[PDB]
C-alpha cells in the first residue's frame, strides 16, 4: 500500500497548510528542508 | 554601551574598531587579528585573575525574576556611573587650572 | 539585537557578576564530584576521555568538508 | 480549542469570558493530538447515515449497536469523513467525528475549484469531479462540496458497478476520493516549472512560456561579425519617435 | 488461577484468546471480566496497548476484505515486543521432532 | 567528478568512517574546531537544574507567543501566510535570546556560594520546573495594559521608567490572552480564609447567600 | 551554471519554478548533494522574489546549508 | 510526577486490601509504560550507525533526528512516525552505511549511542534525567536493536521484500494479512479475524 507514505503525508501537510487556516507543526518545516530518503531513481 | 548602541541607528554599520574607538579607546578595549565576544571574555578573565580588572560580585544588571529589578539595577549601578561622571572634573582639577 | 561583541560582552559580564570570570560549569560539576557532593540528577564526568569521544562526535556531526581547491 | 498549552494561572481558571458555549455531546478530546490547537476555523457537523447492525461477541451474546457515518468540515477549504459504531448514539457521533477528524483533509480555494476533470473510481463507484462556474451536483453531493468551500465545481457519480448502490457511505467515499485527488494550479505549476496564471488566463505573453528557452541571439537574426544581442543594435532599443 | 468446574488450561485459553476477551481489552462492557487484568510481560503482544490492532475500530467492518482495505497497517515495534525480543519470545521454541521416532 | 570540493568531502568521510582518525591530537583542524566550540560552550553553559528550567520556561514562553498569534489570527479572521511564520518564529527567537539573558543571572546566583541567592536561585528553578508560570510576565502584562490605557502624561512617564529596564516584546495578544482568562473562586476562597479569619468566613457565606439568591 | 544562468534569465516568466524543480530534480532524481555553489546560486535566486514564501526558502536553504557542515561566508549573508 | 504517584498509589492499595490484584500492577504498568522513549532509542540506534562524515548520512542523520524530535513534541503520532522510520531504514544507502560500517571493525556506534544517550539527556526527550543511561545500559547487555548489525530492531518489517521473499516461506509466492476462511479448523479460537504476522507470533 502507497496510500500511508511519508511523500504522500508531506504533501497531504502541505495542501493542509496552504489553506491558511492551519498552523505548520516543525517537522513539516523541517521535513521541507530534510526530506525524506527515497528508495527510487538508485 | 548596551543602551546607547540600541539608539545609535549607525551601529550595525559600523565595525568593532570603530566601536571601540567610541567606547574606551584604551588598553582595555584594545586586542593585540579577529575580534568576538569571546576574545574580549578570555583578556578581561586574565585581567580580573592578575587582579587589574575588578568586576563586582553578583548580577548588577537584574531583569525577569522579580517585578521591581531595575530598581535593583540602578542600586547597583550608581557608584559606577558617579565615579565616571565624578572622577574627570577630579582628574580635571588635579590638573590645576 | 544589534549589539557589537564589546557591548555583548559587557552585558555578559553584568549578565553574571564575578561567576563569569571563575570556574566553568564543567569544573564545578568535576568539583562537585571529586568532594563528594553531587545531586542524583546530575549527570556525573566519570570517564574523560570517553566523554572527549562523545563530544568529538557529536561536533564532528557539523564539522565542515575541505573545499578549498588548489 | 485554539490553547491546548500555555501559562496556567493560579488565582485565574484555563477558560476564558468571552467563551462560545459548547453542546452537550462536544467535549476537547474528540480533536486528536497531532491536531490539537492548530485548526483556525470553526467547523460544522453534517450526518450521512444513522444505522442498526447486529454485533457478535460471543455465539451466546449478540447485541445491537448504532454504527454513524459523518463528515465535518468548513467552507475555508477543510473537511473530512468518518464513521463508527458504539452502543449509542452519541457515542457513534462522538467517535466518527474523532474519526472524520483523523481523517481530515484540505484543498486549494484560489479557483473555488476544480480546472481539469477529475474522473476517478472506488471499487465499483466511479466519480467525476469537474470544473464549472456553478456548482451542480444532487443535494448529498452539493452538501459535501459546500463543505469543502467548492462553489465553482460539478460532481457526478456512477453506482451501478457497486455491490450495494444503496449503501450511503460510497457517496461521500467517492466524493472525497475524488477531490482527495484533485491537483490544484498552484501546485501542477510547480511541478512543471512555470507560474500558475499562465496555466489559466487568455493573456498573449503567456504563449512566451509555452515554447523551450531558445537563445536571444538564435532567435533575432545576426549581424556582420555574427550572433548579436537584440538590445545591442541602435535601431531594435531606439523607439522611433526618436 | 480460580477454574471454576472447568479444566484450567482451556478456561486461561478462553480468558486470554477468546474474542469478548480481546474485545474487553480494547473496551466493549462485556458481563464480568472475560480478560485478565493483571500481566506484565506474560501478556500476549497481539492485544497490547501500543500495538496497531484494535477491535473497536475493526467492528465497523463486516467483512474480512473491509478490513484488510480500510485499516491501517499494525504497529510494528512496541515495548513489550522489545521486552519479548529481549527475552527471546517472538518465537516458540523447537519442541522434539516428530518426524521420524514413532507414534506411540 | 574529481574536484575540490568532492575530493574534500572524499577525505572528509574517509576521516570520520573509522575511529582511528578523529580522536584528540591527530588532526589539527577538527581539533582547532573542537577547541573553538568547547570556547564557545565554556560561557554559555548553565547548571544543569538551570537548563532544565529555562527548558520548560523557554516552553512555555514559545507556547504563550504561538498561542497569541493563534488568538489574533482568529480575531482578525486572516489566513496563516509564511510572513506570519516569520514574525512568530522571529519573536519566539526574540524571547528565548531574552530568556537567556534572565536565566543567566539565575545560573550565576545558583553558582556563586552565598545561602540567600543559591537558595532563591532552587525557588527560581522549582518554580519553573513544577509549571509555575512567573509573577514578573504578571507584571509585565499588568503594566502592559496600564499602559495602553493611560493618558499621555502617565504614558511618558511609563515608557521614561521602564526605557532602560531590559523588558520583553510583548505583543497585545499576550495581554488579553491574560486579561481574558476568569478568576478562580477557590483560590479566592482560600486567600480570604487565610487572609481574614472568621469575617472571612461570615463573608464568603454571604457570597454564597448572594450566589444562591440569584439562582432562585 | 544553468542556475547561474536562471537567476538572471527575463526571458520568460517561469525562471524561478524552472530554478526550483532544477534544484529538486537534481537533488532527488539525479541523487547529487548540494554542495556551496548550488546553495549560493538558488539563494541569490531566491532572494530576489519579495514573496513571503521565497523568502522562507531563502532562510531554510541557509539554515539546511549551515546544519549540513557548509559555514557561512560573505556571499551567505550578502 | 505521575509515576511516583502511581507507585505510591499502588502501595496504598496494596497496603489496603493486603494482597496483590491484577487491577493495581496493570495501572501501574500502564503509566509507567507511557514513555516514548523507545521509539527515540530506535532512531537514536540507526543514527548511531551512520557517518559523521559523509553528507548523505548527513542528510538521514538529520531526518532521525527531526522526526525523534518531533516525536518527543507530541506534534506527530506514533504510526505516521513508524511509517517515516521504515521508509528511512529501508532505503539502500542506510543499508550500504550499514554494511560498510560492519566491513570497518572499528565501529563508531558505541560512542554514536552514548553520544545518543547524552543527547536525550540534554533535550529533555526522557522522563527522568539520569534514564538514558539506564536505557543504554539496557539496550547495550540486552538483546536489542543496538546489538542488531545494521541498527534497526531485527523485525520483517524493517526489512526489505526483496530480501524477504527467498528466505521466509509464507502463505504464497510466485500489508496485512489474514487467514483466508476456507480454514474451518485452524486452531481453538483461530479464525479469518485473526491476522497473521511474517516473522514472529505475537500469541
Amino acid at each position: 500500500n502507497e496510500k500511508y507514505e511519508p511523500w504522500e503525508h508531506m504533501k497531504r501537510m502541505g495542501r493542509l497548510v496552504g489553506t491558511g487556516f492551519y498552523i505548520p507543526p516543525e517537522w513539516y518545516n523541517h521535513f521541507r528542508m530534510f526530506p525524506p530518503i527515497n528508495h527510487n531513481f538508485q | 554601551v548596551w543602551q546607547g548602541e540600541a539608539n545609535d541607528k549607525l551601529s550595525p554599520y559600523k565595525s568593532d574598531e570603530e566601536i571601540a574607538l567610541e567606547n574606551d579607546n584604551t588598553f582595555f578595549s584594545s586586542l593585540s587579528t579577529r575580534r568576538s565576544k569571546f576574545d574580549y571574555l578570555e583578556k578581561w578573565r586574565d585581567m580580573y585573575r592578575h587582579g587589574t580588572l575588578e568586576v563586582p560580585e553578583g548580577p548588577t544588571l537584574n531583569f525577569g525574576r522579580t517585578p521591581d529589578d531595575h530598581k535593583e539595577t540602578m542600586a547597583a549601578l550608581v557608584r559606577g556611573w558617579y565615579q565616571r561622571n565624578r572622577k574627570e572634573p577630579a582628574s580635571e582639577e588635579e590638573l590645576k587650572r | 539585537k544589534a549589539l557589537s561583541p564589546y557591548a555583548q560582552a559587557l552585558r555578559h559580564v553584568a549578565l553574571r557578576g564575578a561567576t563569569a570570570f571563575g570556574p566553568g560549569a564543567k569544573e564545578m560539576e568535576l568539583d562537585m564530584l571529586r568532594k563528594g557532593t553531587l545531586p542524583a540528577d546530575y549527570r556525573p564526568p566519570v570517564q574523560g576521555r570517553w566523554d572527549d569521544t562523545i563530544e568529538r562526535w557529536a561536533y564532528a556531526w557539523q564539522f565542515p568538508a575541505e573545499e578549498e581547491q588548489d | 480549542d485554539l490553547y491546548p498549552e500555555g501559562f496556567q494561572w493560579k488565582h485565574k481558571l484555563n477558560t476564558e469570558y468571552n467563551q462560545w458555549r459548547s453542546n452537550t455531546w462536544l467535549t476537547p478530546d474528540l480533536i486528536p493530538k497531532e491536531h490539537r490547537g492548530r485548526f483556525l476555523c470553526n467547523f460544522q457537523l453534517n450526518i450521512v447515515a444513522y444505522d442498526m447492525r447486529v454485533v457478535k461477541f460471543s455465539p451466546k451474546d449478540h447485541r445491537q449497536w448504532i454504527y454513524c457515518v459523518l463528515y465535518v468540515g468548513s467552507g475555508k477549504g477543510i473537511a473530512g469523513w468518518g464513521r463508527a459504531v458504539a452502543p449509542s448514539t452519541q457515542e457513534a457521533k462522538k467517535e466518527a467525528i474523532r474519526e472524520a477528524f483523523s481523517n481530515i483533509i484540505a484543498v486549494d480555494l484560489e479557483q473555488e475549484g476544480p480546472m481539469y476533470p477529475v474522473r476517478v473510481n472506488a471499487d465499483g463507484v466511479r466519480v467525476l469531479l469537474y470544473p464549472a462556474r456553478r456548482i451542480v451536483a444532487n443535494f448529498r453531493v452539493a452538501d459535501i462540496l459546500c463543505a469543502f468551500g467548492f462553489q465553482h465545481a460539478g460532481c457526478r457519480i456512477n453506482l451501478k458497478a457497486t455491490n450495494n448502490p444503496k449503501s450511503p457511505t460510497h457517496t461521500v467515499e467517492g466524493v472525497f476520493e475524488a477531490v482527495k485527488a484533485l491537483r490544484s494550479v498552484s501546485e501542477i505549476a510547480a511541478s512543471r516549472g512555470k507560474v500558475p496564471h499562465s496555466l489559466i488566463y487568455n493573456i498573449y505573453p503567456y504563449l512566451e512560456e509555452i515554447r523551450r528557452r531558445k537563445g536571444m541571439m538564435a532567435m533575432h537574426p545576426p549581424g556582420k561579425d555574427g550572433l548579436l544581442m537584440p538590445d545591442r543594435v541602435v535601431d531594435n532599443r531606439l523607439p522611433d519617435h526618436l | 488461577i480460580n477454574s471454576g468446574d472447568q479444566s484450567p488450561y482451556r478456561y486461561v485459553e478462553e480468558r486470554l484468546y477468546s474474542k469478548p476477551s480481546r474485545l474487553d481489552r480494547e473496551g466493549v462492557k462485556v458481563n464480568k471480566t472475560y480478560a485478565l487484568q493483571g500481566l506484565g510481560d506474560l501478556e500476549p503482544l497481539r492485544y497490547g496497548a501500543n500495538f496497531g490492532i484494535s477491535e473497536k475500530d475493526a467492528l465497523k467492518y463486516e467483512t474480512v476484505a473491509e478490513k484488510a482495505k480500510y485499516m491501517e497497517p499494525p504497529i510494528p515495534y512496541s515495548s513489550l515486543a522489545a521486552r519479548k525480543l529481549a527475552a527471546g519470545a517472538l518465537w516458540p521454541a523447537a519442541p522434539d521432532p516428530e518426524g521420524m521416532i514413532s507414534k506411540e | 567528478l574529481s574536484s575540490g570540493i568532492n575530493l574534500g568531502r572524499l577525505r572528509l568521510a574517509e576521516q570520520f568512517s573509522s575511529m582511528n582518525g578523529w580522536q584528540s591530537k591527530e588532526d589539527p583542524a577538527f581539533d582547532a574546531y573542537v577547541k573553538e566550540r568547547r570556547r564557545k560552550e565554556n560561557y554559555e553553559a548553565f547548571d544543569q537544574r538551570v537548563e532544565r528550567g529555562y527548558a520548560a520556561a523557554a516552553k512555555l514562553h514559545k507556547a504563550e507567543i504561538q498561542n497569541a498569534v493563534k488568538r489574533r489570527l482568529k480575531s482578525s479572521g486572516a489566513k496563516f501566510t509564511a510572513e506570519t511564520l516569520r514574525e512568530m518564529s522571529s519573536a519566539v527567537t526574540e524571547r528565548l535570546a531574552w530568556l537567556r539573558d534572565v536565566w543567566a543571572q539565575i545560573d550565576a546566583d545558583y553558582r556563586s556560594g552565598d545561602s540567600a541567592r543559591q537558595e532563591t536561585a532552587a525557588q527560581e528553578i522549582s518554580a519553573a520546573l513544577r509549571g509555575e508560570p512567573n509573577d514578573y510576565m504578571r507584571w509585565v502584562y499588568e503594566t502592559k495594559r496600564e499602559l495602553r490605557f493611560a493618558g499621555p502624561v502617565g504614558r511618558r512617564a511609563i515608557q521614561e521608567e521602564l526605557q532602560a529596564a531590559e523588558l520583553p516584546e510583548v505583543l497585545d495578544e499576550e495581554v488579553n490572552r491574560y486579561h481574558d482568562l476568569k478568576l478562580n473562586m477557590m483560590e479566592i476562597e482560600r486567600e480570604v480564609k487565610a487572609k481574614y479569619g472568621v469575617a472571612g468566613q461570615q463573608h464568603w457565606a454571604e457570597l454564597q447567600a448572594a450566589k444562591d439568591e440569584e439562582y432562585i | 551554471l544553468q542556475l547561474k544562468a536562471l537567476a538572471k534569465d527575463n526571458s520568460q516568466l517561469n525562471s524561478l519554478p524552472e530554478a526550483i524543480q532544477l534544484f529538486d530534480q537534481m537533488e532527488n532524481v539525479y541523487g547529487f548533494i548540494a554542495s556551496r555553489p548550488h546553495y549560493d546560486a538558488m539563494m541569490f535566486h531566491l532572494s530576489q522574489s519579495p514573496r513571503p514564501e521565497m523568502r522562507l526558502r531563502c532562510e531554510e536553504l541557509a539554515h539546511k546549508m549551515e546544519l549540513m557542515g557548509i559555514v557561512w561566508n560573505a556571499n551567505t549573508y550578502l | 510526577d505521575t509515576e511516583f504517584q502511581a507507585l505510591v498509589e499502588f502501595i496504598e492499595g496494596a497496603s489496603y486490601d493486603q494482597l496483590i490484584s491484577g487491577r493495581r500492577f496493570k495501572k501501574v504498568y500502564d503509566v509507567l509504560s507511557e514513555n516514548d522513549d523507545m521509539f527515540i532509542w530506535l532512531c537514536h540506534t540507526a543514527m548511531s550507525v551512520l557517518n559523521p562524515g559523509d553528507m548523505r548520512s548527513r542528510l538521514i542523520y538529520n531526518h532521525l533526528r527531526i522526526l525523534a524530535e518531533s516525536v518527543a513534541s507530541g506534534e506527530m503520532t506514533q504510526r505516521t512516525a513508524f511509517r517515516f522510520f521504515e521508509s528511512a531504514v529501508r532505503s539502500p544507502a542506510y543499508r550500504e552505511i550499514a554494511k560498510r560500517q560492519l566491513e570497518g571493525g572499528a565501529a563508531t556506534r558505541l560512542a554514536g549511542i552514548s553520544a545518543a544517550a547524552d543527547v536525550m539527556r540534554r533535550m529533555g526527550l526522557t522522563r527522568r534525567p539520569m534514564s538514558s543511561y539506564f536505557e543504554l545500559y539496557q539496550r547495550i547487555v540486552e538483546r536489542s536493536e543496538a546489538m542488531t548489525p545494521w541498527g534497526f530492531p531485527p523485525l520483517f518489517q524493517f526489512e526489505e521484500r526483496l530480501s524477504l521473499e527467498p528466505r521466509l516461506k509464507f502463505f504464497s509466492r510466485a500489508r496485512i494479512f489474514w487467514i483466508p476462511p476456507t480454514w474451518n479448523r485452524a486452531g481453538r479460537f483461530l479464525g479469518p479475524h485473526v491476522t497473521l504476522y511474517p516473522g514472529m507470533t505475537p500469541d
